[PDB]
RNA sequence: CCCAGGGGUUCAGGGGAGUUACAGCCCCCCCCCAGGCAGCAUCGCCGUCGCCCGGGGCCGAGGGUCCGCGGCCUCCUCCCC
RNA sequence: GCCGCGCCGCCGAGGCGGGAGGGCCCGCGGGAGCCGCCAGGGGUCCGCGGCGAUGUCGGUGUCCCACCCGACCCG
RNA sequence: UGGCGCUGCGGGAUGAACCGAACGCCGGGUUAAGGCGCCCGAUGCCGACGCUCAUCAGACCCCAGAAAAGGUGUUGGUUGAUAUAGACAGCGCCGAAUCAACUAGCCCUGAAAAUGGAUGGCGCUGGAGCGUCGGGCCCAUACCCGGCCGUCGCCGGCGCUGGGCUAGGCCGCG
RNA sequence: GACGUCGCUUUUUGAUCCUUCGAUGUCGGCUCUUCCUAUCAUUGUGAAGCAGAAUUCACCAAGCGUUGGAUUGUUCACCC
RNA sequence: ACCAUCUGUGGGAUUAUGACUGAACGCCUCUAAGUCAGAAUCCCCCCUAAACGUGACGAUAAGCGCCGCGGAGCCUCGGUCGGCCUCGGAUAGCCGGCGCGCCGGCGGGCAGAGCCGCUCGCCUCGGGACCGGAGCGCGGACG
């Protein structure tokens, strides 16, 4: 997978091939994080070809649908255990993220997988991710916006715009 | 030093975006980047929103957090916001740099001239003073 | 990790009253008037209350290196605040074996003349920063006693003095002669 | 129809990337005050870079090699000649129109000067890390007239700074008669404020 | 004056390959390129004197000589445009006053 | 319009003075899926060129019907003159 | 798992037969017929302006020169 | 197996082999690989999120200098251990968390050659650095459409004449 | 700094045979200039099993200097 | 001809390193922000040269230099298509007004996102103005 703009939790239902040895098999459901629905079926024939003797040849994929937010408007705390490969070995993590979908903290974990450990997304597998309440956070950068009346300036703020008037006679501020 | 500050309920003003040039109201704080506001009286509906878009004004509503639309806009009536903003020199310089795009070739003649009567009557006041504080 | 406020709050004496420009402090006690300009910390700072002063410095949104200048910041004035008031009294000792070390302070404590030094016969002569005097300790055979306002300009003047009694090309575990530091104190003694 | 630009607070190779865009394009550019260009990086960085230039000479011949100038106007022009096709007759064309010059000189004292946000120290650099001035970089590698050039900038913004107070009861006068007079300008103030000229 | 100021910033080129056939003109207003569709198909010229004279239009002959163009299209975002004209600019022109003319109209 | 009528429970980025009170949040029930207005309009995807209109650039190579319509082949009425 | 029946759910996946009316449709009823129109077997105007023998018009590729780009000496 | 040799073209500054793509002569359009601070066509986006300060920073296939081993630089993660029967640190006082090991990013140490010099150069540190991505944009002799030239193929057409059929001619199509 | 182990250098030699056999004069010395540092001495420091003296290790550092002779064609050695 | 004789030089930022203040990390700490001392090195002065760099000044031949927008003409070379006649700068604050205060303005309207100039002529209203404006004009301050 590329991890290519913002992700979507797709919710991926496959079995195998219905054998006259051996009828009727069960349906596995997986919580994909792909940035489409063709990405979403490849990558649900990695994880239960290598967690079952299952494969995208002898076997076929009932449902391949995406999942929405059932809270959009609602800022909720995130928990990614994940696992990836470094250039030495593999190690198991888990992160701490804000945001309103679970598929834009899981697209915000690639961002940061990648920005402090450079992990690239073929690297990373994402095992669980559960909202969680802002009693059982461990990370202090997440924590510390579980306050009421936060209040914070805007110090320094960086001129944008620095081509719309290129050469002015006024020098910008840069406090407001 | 700093006397306006992110905080819930504080009035922002969108520079550019999608909303550019509307009020929200910051309801919640999702991270040191983004916000999560919420204009009811403006027209632009709860949603997350960065801080390099938002420009904090002077006014503060009491919304609860994470209270819905319902009384983020009772807040939003209760302290007048609408009217204080078109009131403020803010919005009074926005509305006098729309007016002065939108002139045509005869709003510009006639801003010609009364512009150049204007100028030759205060240049001549600052004429008359000058000769007569001396 | 970048915290969202890291202040700290400085108590002040009624005996000194605090002027901020900006974020050059301008503290004014019975001893003197000091001024520190910390334009270069980026952080901010407000006095609040009209009586019983504090110094409030906060610093938004800054990471582990921004945060450790807060501190700076508020021990800094507090140097300025004993240093109009108290004052800073660094005690310097002479240390010899064999040749004493002649002191002779001139230009009314702005400069501290260094011979028979290890017996040798060039002198060094040490001036003093603005504001510092010096001036042979009383009731003590050598002692040096250096004097001021600023704490920054008081044990700066000290090592110079120490510095310039420094053995060249011996074991200096075996020649401990020389002009060292041994006590830092205040002028008035509360 | 020249574009003046103050040196000052810019950094050196955000302005000249956009100066040696400017003369390609037919105008003439004038940058007044190098010696207060910022570089960023710590001191000891652009001074160990420029001391490392100066070892790059012709073995044979020094006089040949590459020549180091040490004003930080021939400073600022040499890096703007680095972006520039300066071995070609369209590049020697950009060159002839800029004219750099260290402090701000009578040809250009009683002047509006242009300043660069695309190029400004506050704007592309962060506050907390180091930079550099032009004007003491040069004066630690040879430039001479750094002290005379600082006393002719000094009487310089004492005549600048007389004419703006001048200029501000000028303001106080304009101001003024236009209270005294509102009452003949009222059908003119209020076209311009109808069309958003004023508010 | 009844003309946009533009500048001729070059011929349409990569790195190594350059097609005189194309001009890349610089409007003096125009810095984006959700502004430069109200110069599409405008008249360009670049006004220039030559020692000999040549007959004008409409009046007597004199030193001044033209070549007509067109705005084409748009060239990136920053409000570049391109311009075919009936003869290749010269090489000289290259940081030189091109007319954009407001002519054909579209308002 | 907390939609109203019966209510239950629940924590805390704890409002008012610890669990709604001088804000709110969440989870649940039985009453006409209360009604009313919107419908991928903060968030996707796709059409039997999908339906219609517009703009810019480039050029006309060749040089002895097919496919759509309309009027009349039927008598009048109205508008416009 | 098949087979039969029944119930129920299925924008209208739907097909047949008929009934009360309402009204939206048809390459059904219009062609060896005359006239025109044209999104129809590749462009035309049954549109138009300025300039005129001593200083202008076109060409002057192959005479010189200038600039941008490309470009190392052949066998 | 492809390629070079026998092969030009866009890109890698540069270069027989790498990446893209192979070539009649042109117009318009669109791309590939690769790019878009300036040289140098294109981000003059109010791009997104972090990481990183380097007194030898770093800057991307082939590819044109690094290792073992280290860092209480900074940022993540993992597994443990003490603590409001009051720890850690500092002199019972103090009153809130703290400590240890391990691992992983960037930076740093390790890191010495001879003419002066090479992310291509200038230069860049709210990025012109590294990682993860988005929108837009730039042009190859590649792709699409159109013109012209030639070759090749048509169980090609025409002896049934204003023009035509030197049939060894003429015409049409791909 | 043993047993081990990771590098660097191109002032040894080897390996290779890519350039030159219609020819690149080939050893040393003499002469002469510049360069490198993996610093012997001098300048400024840190460390010691640095008391002083002498010396050793290490750091910033190539600015300056590194000689006169016997033997040998010898570079290389050896000695005064 | 060291085979005679004479002369051969001052600073600046700093390297190594030793320190100051002081956090991070209640302590400590040369370092993180900020400071000090600091060298045969480095830069510069001294010194040698003097650029398709140059300043002041002298003298400038029937010829020649200034002064009549000389007053009219003939050959040539380029642009170009309204001006802005100016604080210093701050950026974890700034600007303006008034005698360290107070008042006023800040997504900069005392604003370069700006200001200023800008009816096709020639005569007539007097409705608003006292715009008293316009100089190939004569003098005087200011460089
Ligand atoms: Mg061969
Ligand atoms: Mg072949
Ligand atoms: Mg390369
Ligand atoms: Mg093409
Ligand atoms: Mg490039
Ligand atoms: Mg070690
Ligand atoms: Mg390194
Ligand atoms: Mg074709
Ligand atoms: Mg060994
Ligand atoms: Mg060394
Ligand atoms: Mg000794
Ligand atoms: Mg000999
Ligand atoms: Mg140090
Ligand atoms: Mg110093």
């Amino acid at each position: 997978m590329k991890a290519s703009g913002t992700l979507r939790e797709y919710k991926v239902i496959g079995r195998s091939l219905p054998t006259p040895k051996a009828p009727s098999p069960p349906l596995y459901r997986m919580r994909i994080f792909a940035p489409n629905h063709v990405v979403a079926k490849s990558r649900f024939w990695y994880f239960v070809s290598q967690l079952k003797k299952m494969k995208k040849a002898s076997g076929e994929i009932v449902y391949c649908g995406q999942v929405f937010e059932k809270t959009p408007l609602k800022v909720k705390n995130f928990g990614i255990w994940l696992r990836y490969d470094s250039r030495s070995g593999t190690h198991n993590m888990y992160r701490e993220y804000r945001d309103l979908t679970t598929a834009a903290a899981v697209t915000q974990c690639y961002r940061d997988m990648g920005a402090r450990h450079r992990a690239r997304a073929h690297a990373i597998q994402i095992m669980k991710v559960e909202v969680i309440p802002a009693s059982k956070c461990r990370r202090p950068a997440i924590k510390q916006f579980h306050d009421s009346k936060i209040k914070f300036p805007l110090p320094h703020r960086v001129l944008r715009r620095q081509h719309k008037p290129r050469f002015t006679t006024k020098r910008p501020n840069t406090f407001f | 030093v700093f006397k306006r500050y992110v905080q819930i309920g504080r009035v922002a003003y969108l520079s550019f975006g999608p909303h550019a040039g509307k009020l929200v109201a910051i309801v919640d704080v999702i991270d040191q980047n983004r916000a999560l506001v919420d204009g009811p009286c403006t027209g632009v509906r709860r949603q997350a929103m960065p801080f390099k878009c938002m420009q904090l004004t002077d006014f503060v509503i009491k919304v609860p957090h994470s209270a819905r639309q319902k009384y983020v806009r009772r807040a939003w009536e209760k302290a007048n916001v609408n009217e204080k903003w078109a009131e403020s020199s803010w919005a009074k310089k926005i509305d006098a740099r729309q007016r002065k795009a939108k002139m045509s070739d005869f709003d510009r003649f006639k801003v010609m001239k009364a512009k150049k009567m204007r100028n030759k009557i205060i240049r001549h006041e600052m004429k008359k003073l000058q000769k007569e504080a001396t | 990790m970048k915290t969202i406020l890291s202040n700290q709050i400085v108590d002040i004496p009624q005996n000194v009253d605090i002027s901020l420009k900006g974020r050059t402090v301008t503290v004014k006690g019975p001893r003197g008037v000091l001024r520190k300009n910390f334009n270069h910390i980026n952080v901010e700072l407000c006095l609040m209350g009209k009586k019983k002063r504090r110094l409030r410095v906060d610093k938004w949104w800054g990471n582990r290196k921004e945060l450790a200048t807060v501190r700076t910041i508020c021990s800094h004035v507090q140097n300025m605040v004993k240093g109009v008031t108290l004052g800073f009294r660094y005690k310097m000792r002479s240390v010899y074996a064999h040749f004493p070390i002649n002191v002779v302070i001139q230009e009314s404590g702005s400069l501290v003349e260094i011979r028979n030094f290890l017996g040798e016969k060039y002198i060094r002569r040490v001036r003093m920063r603005s504001g510092v005097a010096c001036t042979v300790s009383q009731a003590q055979k050598d002692e040096l006693i250096l004097e001021g306002n600023d704490i920054e300009l008081v044990s700066n003047s000290a090592a110079l003095i120490q510095q310039a009694t420094t053995v060249k090309n011996k074991d200096i575990r075996k020649f401990l002669d020389g002009i060292y530091v041994s006590e830092k104190g205040t002028v008035q003694q509360l | 129809q020249v574009l003046i630009i103050d040196g000052r607070g810019h950094l050196l190779g955000r302005l000249a990337a956009i100066v040696a865009k400017q003369v390609l394009l037919g105008r003439k550019v004038v940058v007044v005050r190098c010696e207060g260009i910022n570089i960023s990086g710590n001191f000891y960085r652009n001074k160990l870079k420029y001391l490392a230039f100066l070892r790059k000479r012709m073995n044979t011949n020094p006089s040949r090699g590459p020549y180091h100038f040490r004003a930080p106007s021939r400073i600022f022009w040499r890096t703007v000649r680095g972006m520039l096709p300066h071995k070609t007759k369209r590049g020697q064309a950009a060159l002839e129109r800029l004219k750099v010059f260290d402090g701000i000189p009578p040809p250009y004292d009683k002047r509006k000067r242009m300043v660069v946000p695309a190029a400004l120290k506050i704007v592309r650099l962060k506050p907390t890390r180091k930079f550099a001035f032009l004007g003491r970089l040069a004066h630690e590698v040879g430039w001479k007239y750094q002290a005379v050039t600082a006393t002719l900038e000094e009487k310089r913004k004492v005549k600048a700074k007389l004419h703006y107070n001048k200029k501000k009861i000028i303001v106080k006068l304009r101001k003024q008669a236009e209270k005294n007079v509102e009452s003949k300008i009222s059908k003119y103030t209020d076209v311009l404020k109808q069309y958003g000229i004023l508010v | 004056r009844l003309w946009c100021k533009a500048t001729f910033a070059g011929y349409k080129r990569g790195l190594r390959n350059q097609r005189e056939h194309t001009a890349l003109l610089k409007i003096e207003g125009v810095y984006a390129r959700d502004e430069t569709e109200f110069y599409f198909g405008k008249r360009c010229a670049y006004v220039y004197k030559a020692k000999n004279n040549t007959v004008t239009p409409g009046g007597k002959p004199n030193r001044t000589r033209v070549i007509w163009g067109k705005v084409t299209r748009a060239h990136g975002n920053s409000g570049m445009v391109r311009a075919k004209f009936r003869s290749n600019l010269p090489a000289k022109a290259i940081g030189h006053r091109i007319r954009v003319m407001l002519y054909p109209s579209r308002i």
